[PDB]
C-alpha cells in the first residue's frame, strides 16, 4: 500500500545522500563499507576492472581527505548513479555462510 | 554535649511523629542530662554546628539541614537523625565511647 | 609479518611527486584557508555547534533560576502577609 | 629551552635554600 | 642483511615501530593525541620523581613537605606546578583520545578498546591519590567522601573500606599508602600503554574516511615524527601557558589550607576530571543505586562495540550520529558544569536529565540513528 | 544561603600578565602586617627572607628579624637561651599554640595569613574588599559583639575587629596611611607570602611566549618542508581496460 | 581619606540613586515592623556592589 509514502523516501534517501559528505569526495556507497570479514571476501570476488575501480577510488578519497579538500562539483557522485556493485557478491558470501552457520545447528 | 534541665525538657516535649525519624529522645541516650552524638550529618556528612539550626540544636551548613538537640533531623535534604556512638558509664565521671 | 610489501594489491595508478626543494610549503595560505576553512566551517557549523548552543541557554537559565530563587528570599511566598 | 629546563631540573637537586641558609652561617 | 643497523640488534628492530610502520595517509590533527598522551606520561613521571625527590608522606610534614618545595627548593615551584597542571594536560588528552575513538570507530579494535579503558580507569586512580599527597582540606574531605562511597555495598563494604583507609578515618595509615600506589601505578601503567601499542601495532590506525588506507601508506618517520613534535610544541605550550600565566586558574581547588578533619568546605568536588561522574552519581537519591551508577559512567564504554550498529565504522558519513556525537559530548560539558554547582533544586533537576540523557545518547539513541542511518542508504 | 558579595577585580599592579610585583607595596605591606597583625595571626612559612624579595638588605632585615627575637623570640619556640641574631627563624607564632589562640579571640583561630590570598577563594580582592568592607547591619538584625557584621563574610559575620582603621601605623617614608591606602600596601604583602615566585613566573612566561613564537611558527615550516611533496602530488588513472 | 570620598561620588551615579531606592524603603519597612524577619542586609547588598564596582576603578589612581 505504500504509493505515496515510499515514493517520498526517495527524498529523504536523496537529502540523506547528499547529506553524507562522501557524495562529494568521489567516493560510492558500497566503497564506504566497514570492511569486516564478509566484506572481505566479497571484495575478493570482484573482477579487475570492478575491484581497481575500488581501489582508485578509495585512493582520490583519501588523497582528499588528507587534504581537506571537496571534489568539483561537476566530478560529484549523483545518486541515480547506485553503483550496488558489491551488494550482488556481498549478498551470497552471507548466503553462504549463512547457511553454513545453519547446517552447523544439528 | 552536657544538656540542661531546660535543654532536656525541650527535646522531651517535641512530638515524634512530626520529626522526620520518629525518636524519643529517650530511645537516644542512656542518662538524661547526657547526649553524645557522631557529628556526622547523615546527608553527606561534613560536621553540623552546634547551637545552630532552627530547632535549636545543631546546623549542618553544608546544605540547610537542621537537626535538634537530641539531634534528630528536622530540615532536610538530611536523610536520617544523627548516629549514636556506642558508649557506656564506667564510674560515675566515666564514659567510654566504644 | 611485513607491512610495507604485503599491504594490497594495486594495478594501473600513476602518482606524481615533485621534491621540497623544489617546491614552497606554504601554498597561497591565507586565501586556501578562508575558502577552506569557510567553507568546512560551514558545513560543520551546523551538525556541530547547535548542542553546544543549547548548554548555553540551559547554563544561562540554570543561573538565572538559582540567583533567583536563592536570592528572591521572600520569592517563595510573600513577606506581606 | 632544553638548557634551562634540564638545569632547572639539576638544581632541584643542588641545594635547597632551606638547607643552604643554614650553610656559611655560625 | 649486513650493516642495517636496525635489524642488526634485534632491540633496535624493535624500535622500528616508529620509522617504518604503515600509517595512513590522510588523519585528523586528533590521533596526535596517542603521542601526547604518552609525552604526559614521560613528564609525569620525571616531574613525579623529583617532586617525591623533596616531599614527605606524613600528616605533619605533608603540607609543610610540598609548601617546602614551592618555597626553599630551586625550580621546585615550577616542577610542582608543572606537575599538577600537566594532570589536567593528561586527562584534556586523554577524553580527545576517547572522542575520537567514539566518532571515527577506532573503537572497533576491540582488544585495542579494552586496553584503552584499563589505561584510562588506571590514570584514574593515580590521580585521584595523588591530589591527596599534599593533604590539604580539598584533598583530605575528597578521600573520605569517595572512599566512603565504596561503604554501599551491603556485606563487604563497610569492612573493605577500612581495609583500604588502614583504620577507621583517613590518618597517616591511609596517606602513606596513596603515596606509595601513586608511586607505583604509573610505572605499570607505561606497561599498558606499551601492551596498548602492541596491539595496535597489529591493524594499525582508522581514519576519517572510516575505509582501510592500505592503498594509500605513507613513512611514519618522513611525516609523523614533525607531526608529532608539532603536536608536542602546541602541547607544551598549554601547559606552560597555564602553568607559568595561570598557574592555579584550571585548579578549581583553592584549599592550601592544612586539612582539619572537623572542618568542611561546604562544596566539596573532585577536580574537573572528575566531575562528570560526580554528577552522574548525585542524580541518585540511593547510595548503592549511585555508585553504580558511577561505575557504569565510566565502565559503559566497554560496551559501544556492542552497540555498534552502522555498517560504516566512520561516522563522517552519518550526518544524525555526529548530531547525537557532539550533544553527548555538550550533555558531557554540562555535567561538569553542575559538579561544581550546589547539589540545590535548580542543578539537581537538571543533573537528574542530563544524566538520563547521557546514558540514552549512548544505550539508545546512537544505536537507532545507526539502522536508521543504514536504511536511509538502503544498506 | 546567604548571598556572598563578591570581590571586585581591584585595579592591581600586576593584574596583568606580564605586570610585576611592586616591592615598595610590599615593603609597606609588611609592616602592616608586623604591627597590625603579627598580633593574633601568623606566617609560618615566612622567613625573614625579605632581602630581595622585599628590598629590605641582608643587614637591614638581619637586624629586623633581630629584634623580633630579641622579644618574641626562640623563647616562645624552645630555645631558652636565644636572643638576637638568627635569620633561619620564622616569623614569631603569636600564641603557643591554636587553641590559646582561640581562647585570646573567643572560640575563634585567627588564620595563618602565609597563603590567605591564595587559600580563600577569590584572591587579594576578597582580601581587600574584607578589611575595607565594613557597614552596618541591616535593619532588623541582631548581632553578637564578637560577630561584627561585614559585607563580604559567608555566613554574612566574622569575628575582626578594627582590621586596620585611618593612621593605625606609620611608614618609613611617609606614605598617607589611609585604612585603604594601608590595605593596598597590606595584601600585595600577602600575595607575595602566598606566591613568592610571582615575579620569576612572570618573567619566564615572558621569555617562553618569545621563543614560542619563533618556534611555532618555524616547526611549522618544517613540518610543510617535508609533507609538501605529499599535497603538492597529483595522481593519474590509467587501466589497460 | 582618598577611600572615603570616592565611594560617595559612585554613590551619586543615576544607578547607584535609582537602586537606592530600595534600601530606603527597606529600612524604613523593617525599622517600623521591627519584630518582621525581613532582612535589611539583603537589600543593601545590591547597593554595596554597584558602589563598589564603582569604587574600584576611580580609586585606585588615588592611592600609592
Ligand atoms: C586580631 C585582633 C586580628 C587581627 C589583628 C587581624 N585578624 Fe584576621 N581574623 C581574626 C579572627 C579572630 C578571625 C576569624 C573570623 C571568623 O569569623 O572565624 C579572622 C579572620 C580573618 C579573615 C577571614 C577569612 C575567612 O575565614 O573567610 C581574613 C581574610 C583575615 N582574618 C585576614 C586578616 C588580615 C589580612 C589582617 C591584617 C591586615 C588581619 N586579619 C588582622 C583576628 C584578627
Ligand atoms: C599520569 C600519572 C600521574 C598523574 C595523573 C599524577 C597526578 C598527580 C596529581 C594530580 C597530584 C597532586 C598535586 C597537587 O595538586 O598538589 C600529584 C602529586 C604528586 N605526584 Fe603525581 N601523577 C602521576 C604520576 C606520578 C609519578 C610517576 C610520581 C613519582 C615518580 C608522582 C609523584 C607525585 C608526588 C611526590 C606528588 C606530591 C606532591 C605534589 O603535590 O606535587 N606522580 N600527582
Ligand atoms: C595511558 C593512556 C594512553 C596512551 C599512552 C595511549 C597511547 C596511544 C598511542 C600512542 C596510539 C597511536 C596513535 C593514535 O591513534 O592517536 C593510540 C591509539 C589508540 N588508542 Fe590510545 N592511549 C591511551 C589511552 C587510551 C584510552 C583510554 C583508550 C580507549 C578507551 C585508547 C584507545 C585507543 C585506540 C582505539 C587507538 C587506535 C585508533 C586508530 O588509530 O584507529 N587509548 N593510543
Ligand atoms: S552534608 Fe549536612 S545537610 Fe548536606
Amino acid at each position: 500500500a505504500v504509493s505515496a509514502s515510499s515514493r517520498w523516501l526517495e527524498g529523504i534517501r536523496k537529502w540523506y545522500y547528499n547529506a553524507a559528505g562522501f557524495n562529494k569526495l568521489g567516493l560510492m556507497r558500497d566503497d564506504t563499507i566497514h570492511e569486516n570479514d564478509d566484506v572481505k571476501e566479497a571484495i575478493r570476488r570482484l573482477p579487475e576492472n570492478l575491484y581497481d575501480d575500488r581501489v582508485f577510488r578509495i585512493k582520490r578519497a583519501l588523497d582528499l581527505s588528507m587534504r581537506q579538500q571537496i571534489l568539483p562539483k561537476e566530478q560529484w557522485t549523483k545518486y541515480e548513479e547506485d553503483k550496488s556493485y558489491l551488494e550482488p557478491y556481498l549478498k551470497e558470501v552471507i548466503r553462504e555462510r549463512k547457511e553454513r552457520e545453519e547446517w552447523a545447528k544439528k | 554535649r552536657h544538656r540542661t534541665k531546660k535543654e532536656i525538657d525541650q527535646e522531651a516535649a517535641v512530638e515524634v511523629s512530626q520529626l522526620r525519624d520518629p525518636q524519643h529522645d529517650l530511645e537516644r541516650v542512656k542518662k538524661p542530662e547526657w547526649v553524645i552524638l557522631i557529628g556526622v550529618c547523615t546527608h553527606l556528612g561534613c560536621v553540623p554546628i552546634a547551637n545552630a539550626g532552627d530547632f535549636g540544636g545543631y546546623y549542618c551548613p553544608c546544605h540547610g539541614s537542621h537537626y535538634d538537640a537530641s539531634g534528630r533531623i528536622r530540615k532536610g535534604p538530611a536523610p536520617l537523625n544523627l548516629e549514636v556512638p556506642s558508649y557506656e558509664f564506667t564510674s560515675d565521671d566515666m564514659v567510654i565511647v566504644g | 609479518g611485513r607491512q610495507f610489501g604485503h599491504l594490497t594489491r594495486v594495478r594501473h595508478v600513476i602518482t606524481y611527486s615533485l621534491s621540497p626543494f623544489e617546491q614552497r610549503a606554504f601554498p597561497h595560505y591565507f586565501s586556501k584557508g578562508i575558502p577552506n576553512v569557510l567553507r568546512r566551517t560551514r558545513a560543520c557549523i551546523l551538525r556541530v555547534a547547535p548542542p553546544f548552543v543549547a548548554f548555553y541557554l540551559v547554563y544561562t537559565w540554570g543561573t538565572q533560576e538559582f540567583e533567583k530563587s536563592k536570592r528572591k528570599n521572600p520569592a517563595a511566598y510573600e513577606n506581606d502577609r | 629551552a632544553a638548557k634551562n629546563v634540564v638545569s632547572q631540573f639539576v638544581s632541584s637537586m643542588s641545594a635547597s635554600a632551606d638547607v643552604l641558609a643554614m650553610s656559611k652561617i655560625e | 642483511m649486513t650493516n642495517i643497523r636496525k635489524s642488526h640488534p634485534l632491540m633496535k628492530i624493535v624500535n622500528n615501530a616508529f620509522i617504518d610502520l604503515p600509517a595512513p595517509s590522510n588523519i585528523s590533527s586528533w590521533w596526535n593525541f596517542g603521542s601526547l598522551l604518552g609525552i604526559c606520561l614521560i613528564l609525569q613521571i620525571l616531574t613525579g620523581l623529583f617532586l617525591a625527590m623533596h616531599y614527605t608522606s606524613d600528616t605533619t610534614t605533608a603540607f609543610s613537605s610540598v609548601t617546602h618545595i614551592c618555597r626553599d627548593v630551586n625550580y621546585g615551584w615550577i616542577i610542582r606546578y608543572m606537575h599538577a597542571n600537566g594532570a589536567s594536560m593528561f586527562f584534556i588528552c586523554l577524553y580527545m583520545h576517547v572522542g575520537r575513538g567514539l566518532y571515527y570507530g577506532s573503537y572497533t579494535f576491540l582488544e585495542t578498546w579494552n586496553i584503552g579503558v584499563i589505561l584510562l580507569l588506571t590514570v584514574m586512580a593515580t590521580a585521584f591519590m595523588g591530589y591527596v599527597l599534599p593533604w590539604g582540606q580539598m584533598s583530605f574531605w575528597g578521600a573520605t567522601v569517595i572512599t566512603n562511597l565504596l561503604s554501599a555495598i551491603p556485606y563487604i563494604g563497610t569492612n573493605l573500606v577500612e581495609w583500604i583507609w588502614g583504620g577507621f578515618s583517613v590518618d597517616k595509615a591511609t596517606l602513606t599508602r596513596f603515596f606509595a600506589f601513586h608511586f607505583i601505578l604509573p610505572f605499570i601503567i607505561m606497561a599498558i600503554a606499551m601492551v596498548h601499542l602492541l596491539f595496535l601495532h597489529e591493524t594499525g590506525s582508522n581514519n576519517p574516511t572510516g575505509i582501510s588506507s592500505d592503498v594509500d601508506k605513507i613513512p611514519f618517520h618522513p611525516y609523523y615524527t614533525i607531526k608529532d613534535i608539532l603536536g608536542a610544541l602546541l602541547l607544551i605550550l598549554a601547559l606552560m601557558l597555564l602553568v607559568l600565566f595561570a598557574p592555579d586558574l584550571l585548579g578549581d581547588p583553592d584549599n592550601y589550607t592544612p586539612a582539619n578533619p572537623l572542618n568542611t568546605p561546604p562544596h566539596i568536588k573532585p577536580e574537573w576530571y572528575f566531575l562528570f561522574a560526580y554528577a552522574i552519581l548525585r542524580s541518585i537519591p540511593n547510595k548503592l543505586g549511585g555508585v553504580l551508577a558511577l561505575a557504569f559512567s565510566i565502565l559503559i564504554l566497554a560496551l559501544i562495540p556492542l552497540l555498534h550498529t552502522s555498517k560504516q565504522r566512520s561516522m563522517m558519513f552519518r550526518p544524525l550520529s555526529q548530531c547525537l556525537f557532539w550533544a553527548l559530548v555538550a550533555d558531557l560539558l554540562t555535567l561538569t558544569w553542575i559538579g561544581g554547582q550546589p547539589v540545590e533544586h535548580p542543578y539537581i533537576t537538571i543533573g537528574q536529565l542530563a544524566s538520563v540523557l547521557y546514558f540514552l545518547l549512548i544505550l539508545v539513541l546512537m544505536p537507532t540513528a545507526g539502522t536508521i542511518e543504514n536504511k536511509l542508504l538502503k544498506w | 544561603s546567604d548571598l556572598e558579595l563578591h570581590p571586585p577585580s581591584y585595579p592591581w599592579s600586576h593584574r596583568g600578565l606580564l605586570s610585576s610585583l611592586d616591592h615598595t607595596s610590599i615593603r609597606r605591606g609588611f609592616q602592616v602586617y608586623k604591627q597590625v597583625c603579627s598580633s593574633c595571626h601568623s606566617m609560618d612559612y615566612v622567613a625573614y627572607r625579605h632581602l630581595v624579595g622585599v628590598c629590605y638588605t641582608e643587614d637591614e632585615a638581619k637586624a629586623l628579624a633581630e629584634e623580633v627575637e630579641v622579644q618574641d623570640g626562640p623563647n616562645e619556640d624552645g630555645e631558652m637561651f636565644m636572643r638576637p641574631g638568627k635569620l633561619s627563624d620564622y616569623f614569631p607564632k603569636p600564641y603557643p599554640n591554636p587553641e590559646a589562640a582561640r581562647a585570646a579571640n573567643n572560640g575563634a583561630l585567627p588564620p595563618d595569613l602565609s597563603y590567605i590570598v591564595r587559600a580563600r577563594h577569590g584572591g587579594e580582592d576578597y582580601v581587600f574588599s574584607l578589611l575595607t568592607g565594613y557597614c552596618e547591619p541591616p535593619t532588623g538584625v541582631s548581632l553578637r559583639e564578637g560577630l561584627y557584621f561585614n559585607p563580604y563574610f559567608p555566613g554574612q559575620a566574622i569575628g575582626m575587629a578594627p582590621p586596620i582603621y585611618n593612621e593605625v601605623l606609620e611608614f618609613d617614608d611617609g606614605t598617607p596611611a589611609t585604612m585603604s591606602q594601608v590595605a593596598k600596601d597590606v595584601c600585595t604583602f600577602l600575595r607575595w607570602a602566598a606566591e613568592p615566585e610571582h615575579d620569576h613566573r612572570k618573567r619566564m612566561g615572558l621569555k617562553m611566549l618569545l621563543m614560542m613564537g619563533l618556534l611555532l611558527p618555524l616547526v611549522y615550516a618544517m613540518k610543510r618542508h617535508k609533507w609538501s611533496v605529499l599535497k603538492s602530488r597529483k595522481l593519474a588513472y590509467r587501466p589497460p581496460k | 581619606d582618598p577611600l572615603t570620598t570616592v565611594r560617595e561620588q559612585c554613590e551619586q551615579l543615576e544607578k547607584c540613586v535609582k537602586a537606592r531606592e530600595r534600601l530606603e524603603l527597606c529600612d524604613e519597612r523593617v525599622s517600623s515592623r521591627s519584630q518582621t524577619e525581613e532582612d535589611c542586609t539583603e537589600e543593601l547588598l545590591d547597593f554595596l556592589h554597584a558602589r563598589d564596582h564603582c569604587v574600584a576603578h576611580k580609586l585606585f589612581n588615588s592611592l600609592k
